[PDB]
């Protein structure tokens, strides 16, 4: 569930995307590294 | 005994204006050799707003005196409760927009923040 | 049993000379479904513990309070000072065809209306004029050309008006307590001294 | 079988055509281009056998084969390396939009080669001293960069220093600069970038009319579901627009969806009809303006009518908000409605202002609202008299 | 009663409107209620009394004391953890600055039994200085019901009219309530109710009528 009204830039969107999947982190968010391998036979 | 002194050449803005008021309330209190002593302080940020001066005024009236407050706030420092009095010696040259923002906050919060203002007009009070 | 009378009561009110007029009025303005949401919940607030059914009265009063002229009802809760001010700039707009003007020009006609009047206690002083005009600053009734000078005093403003020459005349007969020597000055184009 | 729906096998014909037409399920690349694929084949082959480094900058709109033809250049060189023909190479890939800051390109390069990751300065200094190392062999690597305008900075220290790396002794960097138009080095970039580069810019032209009918034929070699009159019709409109290789197969996918809407009947037709080709143009290029006045109400169509009436005797497309309110009451009283109130003037403006069909500043100067029509003044007259 | 109706004797048509929107604890309402008045004191004094009578969860924040969006969203949670549950939360602070994380942390606080199926009131004092910052914080409260999915009713007590903060891409259209003006027949009775014990009722009310006719024009 994303909403463009909340996001205003691009650096913040790279961190709040992991708050919905939660497949590799916890309540905590991993390194600040901008996402590079977003998993994409 | 707490006296706050400030003028117009300090900080004519919003963020740095309230920063100077924090150091004034801390310097006038450490000048009394009572229970506190030397304590080097590094301002490095501690966010603040209107509750920083309200919470500090409530805690200073409890740890200073060994439990002497009566009922419904009266006779705090032996005689009467010490009010928060400031002076405005150089305010006519200060920004008029900033002087109309710090007065509208303590209006509804006066029941827990006794503020005393002292104006120093160098001409006539008609310009007020 | 109570569910059958609910859908049947709406059919009795769907074909009415007063209910259909409210539906067509909001449909022409905004045909979106959101514009109709306020027309269904306001009528439910009136239905308390003493409304067993519905009628064509609880739906007409809820559509008028959300459609009145919000730019004409703010002048009813005023005195005579600020009321005479908004009419003063209205007379100046007829002679100055679209051009800015400051506040000191309004003071020139303030001492002009004091004439042709008997000596009484209606005359004022001077600092009341700037106090009556400052009340309109917090109401956002004037708008600068593009820049608000920081060093501007009580003489350099070059403000204009944020109203029109239509609702100002229709808001005179509905204002409570209108003097006789003031209403005649607003309707006329200033022909006397 | 772990997933409950592990790719259902298409048992029909229309469901199978989407497999050969998908942009991802491609058996090779886009054909009809042998004079250009062979030219770039001998160029990259001459660099691996020479153990040197060069530059390469093509041109064309993003949709002429810059993402499919470049893959076959690597698939053909890897086969000869296993047969002792060409020296081995390394596969390096990097996109210009995957990185937010334009200076973080030094992180993806060091991580791809080795495994150490630093930053834009700690890593950018190690890559400069490693290319000039005397007495260390390297490999004939390949540099594939995309979208060069995003890496442009104020000091021009991103594109200039990147081209000077393969111009050294022990340097085997093959830069594949991918962009759009060809006049970029002589417009956005200045003198230093265009100087140390070279005039080896061979642009790629879009596909012709005879080439679009052949690429679509290879994908439908054994798909008996489309007539010969509908294939040449879809490839004809895209060939006249810009010749984009992406705007041709997307229209054909719409033809595979409009035909399934008629398959709900008990009859199962075989080939497509002539009605599927006509509907594949209006739905592909829909208009967001002819349907706004048809589905309007009464006050909305009357407010836009008074706008053209005031821009006729004045000759200026700019006006105020106080003047448009005067003539708005004249058109509202003639048809049979009372005078509109002032409070609703911003309500009807917020509806057209939300969709941004009338360019106007926000609610700051209510009496000085600048009227700017998003469309022309002659197209709104023909779409209004249709009712 | 002593400060809800005795202050202004012209609110007989407004008490039944606000009480109808409240209802019970499990009743909802609009996510934003814009109510503009005059003098910026008549609608404020009645709010502090009506909310302190029915005992409902509500806070009071101001947009003029803080010029940044980081401090505005912080003072809301500082006055919420004290009444979020039956006991205090060990006086813990919240460290946040991202506007997107405001709707995430607010759901975790409104999870206890005290704010589970209850109506939360957010009174925004002096709501006429929000246009100075960014043009994105205005539609945030209009669509808070869809994002937070909680019974939150945001109140507005500003002097500016509603048709002045319209964004560029539009926003939700709520309910605009306008309180009646100070009537001449009702202002005379409210100025004589606060009579000192040194006088009476008829003897004290006579000194007010002689000053109203000369101060009504000014």
């Amino acid at each position: 569930h994303l909403n463009g009204l909340l996001q205003i830039n691009d650096k913040i969107a790279l961190k709040e995307i992991t708050r919905q999947l939660n497949l590799e982190n916890v309540v905590g968010d991993k390194v600040f590294g901008s996402f590079a391998e977003n998993l994409s036979g | 005994p707490y006296v706050v002194s400030l003028q117009a050449k300090d900080c004519p803005d919003m963020k740095h204006f309230l920063q100077k008021l924090i150091s004034q309330l801390m310097d006038c209190c450490v000048d009394i050799k009572s229970k506190e002593e030397e304590s080097v302080h590094v301002t490095q940020k501690t966010h603040y707003s209107m509750d920083s001066l309200s919470s500090w005024y409530m805690t200073v009236t409890q740890k200073t005196d060994p439990k002497m407050l009566s009922k419904k706030r009266t006779t705090s420092s032996q005689w009467q409760s010490p009010p928060v009095v400031v002076i405005l010696k150089d305010m006519e040259s200060f920004a008029t927009k900033v002087l109309q923002d710090f007065i509208i906050i303590s209006s509804q919060h006066l029941h827990e923040f006794p503020l005393i203002l002292i104006f120093g007009i160098a001409t006539s009070p008609i310009i007020i | 049993v109570f569910a059958e009378k609910w859908n049947e009561n709406v059919q009795y009110l769907s074909e009415d000379r007063s209910v259909q007029e409210v539906l067509q009025k909001h449909f022409n303005i905004s045909k979106n479904l959101r514009s109709l949401h306020m027309l269904l919940m306001l009528a439910l607030n009136r239905v308390t513990a003493s409304h067993p059914f519905m009628t064509a009265v609880d739906l007409m009063e809820a559509s008028q309070l959300c459609s009145m002229d919000s730019k004409a009802n703010i002048v009813h809760g005023l005195s005579v000072l600020e009321i005479c001010l908004i009419i003063a700039m209205k007379h100046l707009n007829d002679i100055y065809e679209e051009e800015p003007f400051n506040f000191q020009m309004v003071y020139n006609e303030f001492q002009k209306f004091v004439q042709r009047k008997a000596h009484s206690v209606y005359n004022f002083e001077k600092p009341v004029v700037m106090k009556a005009f400052e009340h309109l600053q917090q109401l956002e009734l004037i708008k600068p050309m593009e820049r608000t000078s920081g060093n501007s005093q009580r003489e350099y403003q070059l403000m204009k008006l944020l109203l029109d020459n239509t609702q100002i005349m229709n808001a005179l007969q509905k204002y409570p307590n209108c003097p006789t020597d003031v209403r005649q000055w607003a309707t006329s184009s200033l022909s006397w001294l | 079988r772990s997933r409950s729906l592990a790719a259902q096998e298409p048992a029909s014909v229309l469901e199978e055509a989407r497999l050969r037409l998908h942009v991802s399920a491609v058996p090779e690349s886009l054909p009809c281009r042998e004079q250009e694929f062979q030219d770039i084949y001998n160029f990259v082959e001459s660099k691996l056998l020479d153990h040197t480094g060069g530059c390469m900058y093509i041109s064309g709109v993003p949709g002429t084969g810059k993402t499919a033809t470049v893959h076959e250049v690597i698939r053909c060189l890897q086969q000869a390396a296993q047969a002792n023909d060409v020296p081995p190479f390394q596969y390096i890939e990097v996109n210009g939009m995957k990185l937010t800051e334009p200076h973080q390109v030094y992180v993806q390069i060091l991580q791809k080669l080795t495994g150490q990751k630093a930053t834009a300065n700690h890593a950018a200094e190690l890559l400069a001293k490693q290319f000039c190392t005397r007495g260390s062999p390297q490999e004939t690597t390949v540099l594939l960069v995309d979208e060069l305008d995003l890496l442009w900075t104020h000091k021009q220290d991103i594109m200039y220093n990147l081209f000077d790396w393969p111009t050294h002794k022990e340097a085997r960097l093959v830069v594949l600069a991918i962009a759009n138009t060809m006049d970029l080095p002589e417009r956005i970039m200045m003198n230093r970038v265009s100087s140390r580069l070279g005039l080896t810019r061979m642009c790629f032209q879009p596909y012709t009319y005879s080439q679009l009918q052949q690429i679509l034929r290879s994908r439908l070699k054994h798909l008996k579901a489309f007539e010969d009159d509908a294939i040449q019709l879809v490839a004809r409109k895209v060939a006249a627009l810009s010749g984009d290789a992406r705007r041709c197969l997307d229209i054909c996918r719409r033809a595979t969806e409009i035909c399934e809407f008629s398959q709900q009947k008990p009859d199962s037709p075989g080939l497509v009809t002539i009605a599927h080709s006509m509907e594949a143009v209006d739905e592909m290029f829909s208009s967001s303006y002819i349907t706004a006045i048809k589905n309007s109400s009464v006050l909305e169509q009357s407010f836009l009518r008074a706008i053209l009436a005031e821009f006729r005797r004045s000759g200026l497309e700019e006006a105020t908000f106080q003047q448009i309110y005067s003539q708005h009451v004249a058109l509202c009283r003639m048809e049979g409605l009372p005078y509109p109130t002032m409070s609703e003037t911003m309500a009807v403006c917020s509806h057209l202002g939300s969709c941004r069909l009338l360019l106007v500043e926000p609610s700051r100067n209510d009496l000085l609202l600048r009227v700017r029509l998003n469309v022309s003044q002659d197209d709104v007259l023909y779409a209004l008299k249709d009712e | 009663m002593p400060h809800l109706e005795n202050v202004v004797l012209c609110r007989e048509s407004q008490v039944s409107i606000l009480q109808s929107l409240f209802g019970e604890r499990h009743h909802f309402s609009f996510p934003s209620i814009f109510i503009y008045g005059h003098t910026a004191s008549g609608k404020t004094y009645v709010t502090q009394t009506l909310l302190k009578t029915l005992e409902l969860p509500h806070v009071f924040v101001n947009c003029v004391e803080c010029f940044t969006l980081r401090l505005l969203l912080e003072q809301i949670l500082n006055k919420l953890n004290h009444l979020s549950s039956s006991e205090d939360g060990c006086s813990t602070e919240i460290t946040c600055e991202t506007f997107n994380d405001f709707v995430r942390l607010f759901k975790q606080v409104t999870t206890a039994e005290n704010l589970k199926d209850q109506t939360v009131y957010i009174v925004l004092d002096k709501a006429e200085y929000l246009r100075d910052m960014e043009a994105n914080l205005l539609p945030g409260f209009l669509r808070l019901q869809e994002l937070a999915d909680r019974n939150v009713t945001v109140l507005f007590l500003s002097e500016i009219v509603w048709e002045k903060f319209r964004p560029n891409t539009g926003c939700f259209e709520p309910f605009v309530l306008y309180f009646p003006d100070y009537s001449i027949g009702n202002l005379q009775k409210i100025l004589s109710h606060d009579h000192p014990p040194e006088y009476s009722a008829d003897f004290y009310a006579a000194y007010i009528n002689i000053l109203l006719g000369v101060f009504y024009t000014v």
